[PDB]
């Protein structure tokens, strides 16, 4: 089969045109239909575009579908933005028998000016260390909009296994706050040079570097 | 099995490909199609096989270089799904969406007429036609030295029948001996696989009572 | 208009089984096929099978296929979805999508029109116990313009919630508890900072009190 | 359509034939027309043909005629993008009769 890939943090102001973008790994985007559907949060999905451009009744026509066949992508596109269209976009496309879903695509409107996350990276207790454990802690605070990537990496390469990852969840000053916990072996914590969290925030990147002792 | 059911092999004719009678009988539940559409002059066809005495099957050997042949649906099922037995429904690419350009033509070497059947896909919509043969206008021609003929496809919404609104169109010619018959296309054919041949003379009825 | 309505979602151990049930109404039931497609919490949409109109098709995937069993009654206009031998991975919440035509899997689908309103099935050996407390010590007395990050860490506790309460409850200014993660072995963890000024440190002692109610483990800790 | 009544209904339609293609799409926009017809006795379809015609009624247009019959509870069903002539009303026969052509009184 193949993989279809959307940004993970899109964001606007009231008004203003946005584009969700989907591309597709493997096979050509124009040889099968692709649908959009919008999930708002604590709701069921619904779907505001099938056979890549076709609204169902009873969605506005600011939202518009699109194949371009050059860069192998599907975009939606939104006018006029409202504050009801705040919600996550999945991109689906199909193959022989297999459905495939898009990452999904965080779409903020913007209601404040963007903050640059706050990185705070701890390593592990020596208590934890004597309980033969180690877990470092990735403390993200005051971003927005709430969309953040978070990659671990071990002295120069790439960790994934071990990582628990918050939803970003809002703050009391109506800002964004996630946590990300890698959990390890004392045995791997001192075998390294150096562990980094580095948090990713509407393209730009805040890494962060700890060390044993 | 319907009687044009033998030239084309819908999954209720796959016992009835290459038959040898005397005495054919159709029966009122005999459908000659799964994926829905109709023959052009289909009657004409059917009295030349009530009195046709069987039909062989000769494969026309066409070989297809990168294009999708696997076509299939549901509504033809045998295994899954499935398609005629005696066709191919010729898709685009997975990779690329475009239909080239195809020349693909027979010879028929025996000494008896050869049928020659094909469909040409009406899509449910021009998205849906794109979607599988490519964009652009189609264009699907037959010729032969008595026969000629050119085909486009008309996308549109038919009545549903067996789950799918779109319609194969079959058509037919009799390729004589030593002639040669070319199919030029770039989308929407059901190109055949194998030709037919008649075995001898015979009678075919039409009834609904014990044999 | 159209509606579908899922119910059978619950807990259930590791190794067990559950049957969800997908309700329609409002439209033709037997000339659709219908399908399900799940939801991690937290993450993207995963379409897990789907069933032909007639029932004599069906279509599973890979992740799910073996364990998981799809049929219907078109005469109950219901739909059902048999999960055996979950997992910790298969939790999730489980919509049923009414598909756009009759057959599925046949060289185009055209998505979905209707989606279900979700069930939530969880599965996680879900043993109920008290935390572990590590101190966060600051950094070696580096600062920014006199700030300093300290905090409480509370690890692999089940279920929510805790408390973290710092001196008592005397120090409220600077203080950020952040939510707790669902980690994969089905329990939570959670960790507590607090702005403090770099002078102090070395000279004054921070007590953080975590109070864990269903465990009755409560515990302070010194950083 | 869906024919509810215990007897064929005859279904007509027309299709309009402009006088150039300029005619055509202005009346129903640019492109290309096709009109498709199907039941399950029947099934195809019509292209106009616009372009330079003589006066008839000093018209320079043609609205030609097309129809089928429709066996009870079978549906016919129309995608027409232009060009199309829709019936308002479907025929039913009411039994038997006998036609005759003649000029002469009755
Ligand atoms: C057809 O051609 C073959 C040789 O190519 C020849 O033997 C045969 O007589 C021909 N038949 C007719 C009917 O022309
Ligand atoms: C036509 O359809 C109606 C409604 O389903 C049915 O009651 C009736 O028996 C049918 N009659 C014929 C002649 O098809």
């Amino acid at each position: 089969n193949f993989m279809l890939t959307q940004p993970h943090s899109v964001s606007e102001s009231p008004g203003k045109t946005v584009t969700i973008s989907c591309t597709r790994s493997s096979g050509s985007i124009a040889s099968n239909y692709v649908q959009w559907y919008q999930q708002r949060p604590g709701s069921s999905p619904t779907t505001v575009i099938y056979e890549d451009n076709q609204r169902p009744s009873g969605v506005p026509d600011r939202f518009s579908g699109s194949i371009d066949s050059s860069s192998n992508s599907a975009s939606l596109t939104i006018s006029g933005l409202k504050t009801e269209d705040e919600a996550d976009y999945y991109c689906q496309s199909y193959d022989s028998s297999n459905v495939v879903f898009g990452g999904g695509t965080k779409l903020t409107v913007l209601g404040q000016p963007k903050a640059a996350p706050s990185v705070t990276l701890f390593p592990p207790s020596s208590e934890e260390l004597q309980a033969n454990k180690a877990t470092l802690v990735c403390l993200i605070s005051d971003f927005y909009p709430g969309a953040v990537t978070v990659a671990w990496k071990a002295d120069s390469s790439p960790v994934k296994a071990g990582v628990e990852t918050t939803t970003p969840s809002k703050q009391s000053n109506n800002k964004y706050a996630a946590s990300s916990y890698l959990s390890l072996t004392p045995e791997q914590w001192k075998s390294h040079r150096s562990y980094s969290c580095q948090v990713t925030h509407e393209g730009s990147t805040v890494e962060k570097t700890v060390a044993p002792t | 099995c319907g009687l044009l059911g033998t030239i084309t092999g819908p999954p209720q004719c796959d016992q009835f490909l290459e038959f040898s009678a005397d005495l054919i009988i159709e029966r009122r539940e005999g459908s000659d199609v799964c994926y829905p559409g109709k023959f052009v002059n289909e009657e004409a066809l059917r009295q030349i096989l009530r009195e046709s005495g069987g039909i062989d099957k000769e494969a026309m050997g066409f070989t297809y270089s990168g294009i999708r042949t696997n076509g299939a649906t549901s509504a033809c099922r045998r295994s899954g799904s499935s398609f005629y037995a005696e066709m191919k429904w010729l898709l685009s690419n997975t990779d690329n969406a475009a239909f080239p350009q195809m020349t693909k033509s027979y010879k028929n070497t025996r000494k008896s007429p050869a049928l020659i059947v094909w469909g040409i896909h009406h899509s449910v919509s021009t998205a849906e036609q794109t979607k599988l043969y490519g964009s652009g206008n189609k264009l699907v021609t037959v010729g032969s030295s008595n026969y000629q003929q050119s085909f486009v496809p008309s996308p549109g919404a038919r009545p549903q029948v067996n789950g799918l609104s779109g319609r194969i169109d079959f058509h037919w010619l009799m390729l004589n001996p030593n002639d040669t018959v070319t199919f030029s296309f770039n989308g929407a054919f059901i190109a055949p696989d194998r030709a037919s041949f008649l075995r001898g003379k015979s009678m075919g009825i039409q009834s609904g009572v014990q044999v | 208009e159209v509606q579908l309505v899922e119910s059978g979602g619950g807990l259930v151990q590791p190794g067990g089984s559950l049957r969800l049930s997908c309700a329609a109404s409002g439209f033709t039931f037997s000339s659709y096929a219908m399908s399900w497609v799940r939801q991690a919490p937290g993450k993207g949409l995963e379409w897990v099978s789907a069933i032909s109109g007639s029932g004599g098709s069906t279509y599973y995937a890979d992740s799910v296929k073996g364990r998981f069993t799809i049929s219907r009654d078109n005469s109950k206009n219901t739909l059902y979805l048999q999960m055996n031998s979950l997992r910790a991975e298969d939790t999730a919440v489980y919509y049923c999508a009414k598909d756009r035509l009759l057959w599925f899997g046949e060289l185009l689908f055209e998505g979905f029109d209707y989606w279900g309103q979700g069930t939530l099935v969880t599965v996680s050996s879900a043993s109920t116990k008290g935390p572990s407390v590590f101190p966060l010590a600051p950094s070696s007395k580096s600062t920014s313009g006199g700030t300093a990050a300290l905090g409480c860490l509370v690890k692999d506790y089940f279920p929510e919630p805790v408390t973290v309460s710092w001196n008592s409850g005397a120090l409220t200014s600077g203080v950020h508890t952040f939510p707790a993660v669902l980690q994969s072995s089905g329990l939570y963890s959670l960790s507590s900072v607090v702005t403090v000024p770099s002078s102090s440190l070395g000279t004054q002692t921070y007590i953080c009190n975590v109070n864990h109610k269903p465990s009755n483990t409560k515990v302070d800790k010194k950083v």
